[PDB]
RNA sequence: UACCUGGUUGAUCCUGCCAGUAGCAUAUGCUUGUCUCAAAGAUUAAGCCAUGCAUGUCUAAGUACGCACGGCCGGUACAGUGAAACUGCGAAUGGCUCAUUAAAUCAGUUAUGGUUCCUUUGGUCGCUCGUACUUGGAUAACUGUGGUAAUUCU
RNA sequence: UGGUGACUCUAGAUAACCUCGGGCCGAUCGCACGCCGGCGGCGACGACCCAUUCGAACGUCUGCCCUAUCAACUUUCGAUGGUAGUCGCCGUGCCUACCAUGGUGACCACGGGUGACGGGGAAUCAGGGUUCGAUUCCGGAGAGGGAGCCUGAGAAACGGCUACCACAUCCAAGGAAGGCAGCAGGCGCGCAAAUUACCCACUCCCGACCCGGGGAGGUAGUGACGAAAAAUAACAAUACAGGACUCUUUCGAGGCCCUGUAAUUGGAAUGAGUCCACUUUAAAUCCUUUAACGAGGAUCCAUUGGAGGGCAAGUCUGGUGCCAGCAGCCGCGGUAAUUCCAGCUCCAAUAGCGUAUAU
RNA sequence: UCUCGGCCGAAGCGUUUACUUUGAAAAAA
């Protein structure tokens, strides 16, 4: 009802398995529409689930009027995981990063290089 | 520095590619190829900012790395990999070819061509050369070596080439009379028949063109490549037939497109 | 090495003699008239006409029939038409230099807001536009420096949000009017 | 915006500089609410450095006999992931700094018909008249014994 | 045979050589499978050799600051040229042997200095010019200072090695290990410059790689270097003077006429701020968006300089009395100081302003 | 143009610089 969607700019992409467009959204008088009402608004208009929309870069113009990113439909949900950024299918929930930082990396791997053969597996 | 150069500075990178200032640091350093570095459109700028097929590097890897893109016939998994002057890019998977000619204003235009136009190029030679046995050779543009070329084949003259088998299937000799474009210097991208060919030993010879609607222009001879035989094109060209539109007119045609507009 | 950009140019100059009375008197007399918040803005508009009027030189000094001439003049003529500065016949060069100030101080939108009914005084117009109370076309404006073009003139509303547009009561009358 | 003003004299007109005046770039003092962009151990010390990180790398396609796991079940040549190590490639790019350096560096110009060139791309690759249904010896990794206070020593 | 403006070019034919330190002519790996022992398709990798790309290295012409209290320089120990060679990747005094005596210079050679890396460029600028350019792009050079090397295609490499010099670290005193002018950070130096943060998501680079790595880079933190926008109030009714088409004797009134100490009276408006939810983005943050609260001394309290002239703005008041001080300059201060110290008032710029220095 | 010249069939330095005008070639920022 007040918050719409329509896609501007749009490709069919067969490259990527995908349809990628620019999504504006207009929510005059409410906040930024979340990623996940968007994702279903558009599953609604394009005639297939969410769970395969990926949208992203949501920026809202100045004043509060509309709201502008980008979305991607894939032909399933294989393919988006096999074509979409590691982090934008951890906003699904479909992938999990490591959970160690990169100085503990860095400096396990410097110990490992004081080390040779089998006792490189032994390193904190 | 010691050794060759791996990086390409954004700023550093040719102006044609018509990359923008703050997107990175660096810009795609071409591989080595067919083709010279400032004349050349890398893969990944050719999938990414022009065909907007992909929003990154990675997307554009990824692309390549399906084995969907398939330069002069053969498949190429090389992002950076130097696509050049008349090289014909083909996407079976959207069904679609493009030729690599030069915009009036000096850049690869996107120009796609019908899929029998893709099966053949066009190649200048650079050079002409007996060996190992009498064979003649020849070599083009493109740098491939072709053997037993005909007799009647000199340097600067335009063959084409079938991609499909690598041979010369046709021939365009320099003379005056025949259709040019413009491959460098200011010139670059114009399409015009050529008029003379002023000679000067021990330097760089002028050849001396005219647009189709009568302007006359110079460029080196280097930076001349043979089109078509008289005034017909062997090659599809692009919206603009190679004639360079004054500022003036460009400014006029698109305060008429505007007028026009909806 | 940075992606990063650093050009950035300064759009004012300030005056060779500090404390000159004629000249304090009219920058005074401009603020006056169109509520500016202090002398750097006359000075930035003074510069704008100034780089203006040192184009319409260097073009006035070429050839009538020169190519650069005439498409630098013609550019130049329908930014200023386009912005109101210049009357749409006035289309010659050597009209620029016959140009001042006022016609650039005339489009900023706090003049456009009092001149349209919009405002009961100009220091009211900027604190309306300061507080988007405004909006051009569509767009909630609220720079009130903006210099607005001929064809967006037509269209400078009271937004669709703010009280005295969109009804919406503010907060000290939601306030007042929760205890009543 | 192609500009000047105060100061030698009892007063004047000059030469003339001092001082003023406006940017700019460093430092510094006082003060500081919002927001966007953004420089930042150059100047003196190319002075000295604790510590941590900054260059690593495997595909279906070089070498798998580490049960480290492990299968469709087995007396199975090698199921498959696969650390380690050998092999290959990169480490000569990047980043920093400006101490050198005065036709030296560098810039435009031209030459290599006076040279080298990993890689990419194309060509050439039975053009040679004289165990092959696949040759040999190791050396890692692995096991096992050690030295040294000490190291990515061996 | 072909080509160039030009070869002692390319190609062809001869007569021979062919370095144990061969110089090529595949003993390599994956996938899918089809015919009568054999035959094969698609690849990956590797290897001469020629082009090609990326270059590198060398030459040509023209062009760099200040100095003559630098006028002669080079020529023993190559200085200019020629011949032969050596070395080199090749041209070459690059280096030798022999020969010639040449070569450069007021058109400034040679020497010295440079708080001199060069350039694209920066500041200023009427027209000319002056000054700057350590600094993110290009080229050069260096890795504490010199020198010599290995590997490789490419290094005279320094997050490679070897040695000496200067520093410096551990030691059981026998030995061993070093190179932040990388990113942070520390000391020191100084007038003078930030976090021992997060991430490879972007840009690209590297690798056997669609998969790994990257203090390169990106993102945040400090940040009044600097630049852009930009709040600190707006409106109305009133006690007041002010003002005007009108008549009036000074009023009336002018409120689509307008000022002010008004710390009067009102309602409106709103963001600074604190908290939400999104949005942003590898996680964050910051903007933006939506809410809730948030202004009357709107205490949610603007400063820095100055007030004799130059140059804007008080010979108002109090104090000091050629003191203390101000003052870029002229000058002020010696008991009515417009100039100092303060109060009030004003005015210049304004979230900025003063000062020192260079230009 | 001079070996005369491809719908009647080509001179475009067959003695030099400066200067002036043109063209080519010339990174991006």
């Amino acid at each position: 009802d007040t918050v719409t969607i329509r896609t501007r700019k749009f490709m069919t992409n067969r490259l990527l398995q995908r349809k990628q467009m620019v999504i504006d959204v207009l929510h005059p008088g409410k906040a930024t529409v979340p990623k996940t009402e968007i994702r279903e608004k558009l599953a609604k208009m394009y005639k297939t689930t969410p769970d395969v929309i990926f949208v992203f870069g949501f920026r809202t113009h100045f004043g509060g009027g509309k709201t502008t990113g980008f979305g991607m439909i894939y032909d399933s949900l294989d393919y988006a995981k096999k074509n979409e950024p590691k982090h934008r299918l951890a906003r699904h929930g479909l992938y999990e990063k490591k959970k160690t930082s990169r100085k503990q990396r860095k400096e396990r791997k410097n110990r490992m290089k004081k080390v040779r053969g089998t006792a490189k597996a032994n390193v904190g | 520095a010691r050794g060759p150069k791996k990086h390409l500075k954004r700023v550093a990178a040719p102006k044609h590619w018509m990359l923008d200032k703050l997107t990175g640091v660096f810009a795609p350093r071409p591989s080595t190829g067919p083709h010279k570095l400032r004349e050349c459109l890398p893969l990944i700028i050719f999938l990414r900012n022009r065909l907007k097929y992909a929003l990154t590097g990675d997307e554009v890897k990824k692309i390549c790395m399906q084995r969907f893109i398939k330069i002069d016939g053969k498949v190429r998994t090389d992002i950076t990999y130097p696509a050049g002057f008349m090289d014909v890019i083909s996407i079976d998977k959207t069904g679609e070819n493009f030729r690599l000619i030069y915009d009036t204003k000096g850049r690869f235009a996107v120009h796609r061509i019908t899929p029998e136009e893709a099966k053949y190029k066009l190649c200048k030679v650079r050079k002409i050369f007996v060996g190992t046995k009498g064979i003649p050779h020849l070599v083009t543009h493109d740098a491939r070596t072709i053997r037993y070329p005909d007799p009647l084949i000199k340097v600067n003259d335009t063959i084409q080439i079938d991609l499909e088998t690598g041979k010369i299937t046709d021939f365009i000799k320099f003379d005056t009379g025949n259709l040019c474009m413009v491959t460098g210097g200011a010139n670059l991208g114009r399409i015009g028949v050529i008029t003379n060919r002023e000679r000067h030993p021990g330097s760089f010879d002028v050849v001396h063109v005219k647009d189709a609607n009568g302007n006359s222009f110079a460029t080196r001879l280097s930076n001349i490549f043979v089109i078509g035989k008289g005034n017909k094109p062997w090659i599809s060209l692009p919206r603009g037939k190679g004639i360079r539109l004054t500022i003036a007119e460009e400014r006029d045609k698109r305060l008429a497109a505007k007028q026009s507009s909806g | 090495p940075v992606a990063r950009s650093w050009v950035c140019r300064k759009t004012y100059v300030t005056p060779r003699r500090p404390f000159e009375k004629s000249r304090l008197d009219q920058e005074l007399k401009l603020i006056g008239e169109y509520g500016l918040r202090n002398k750097r803005e006359v000075w930035r508009v003074k510069f704008t006409l100034a780089k203006i009027r040192k184009a319409a030189r260097e073009l006035l000094t070429l050839d009538e029939k020169d190519p650069r001439r005439l498409f630098e003049g013609n550019a130049l003529l329908r930014r200023l038409v386009r912005i109101g500065v210049l009357d749409e016949g006035k289309m010659k060069l050597d009209y620029i230099l016959g140009l001042k100030i006022e016609d650039f101080l005339e489009r900023r939108l706090q003049t456009q807001v009092f001149k349209l009914g919009l405002a009961k005084s100009i220091h009211h117009a900027r604190v309306l536009i300061r507080q988007r109370h405004i909006r051009v076309r569509k767009q909630v404006v609220n720079i009130p420096s903006f210099i607005v073009r001929l064809d967006s003139q037509k269209h400078i509303d009271f937004s669709l949000r703010s009280p005295y547009g969109g009804g919406r009561p503010g907060r000290v009358k939601r306030k007042n009017a929760k205890k009543g």
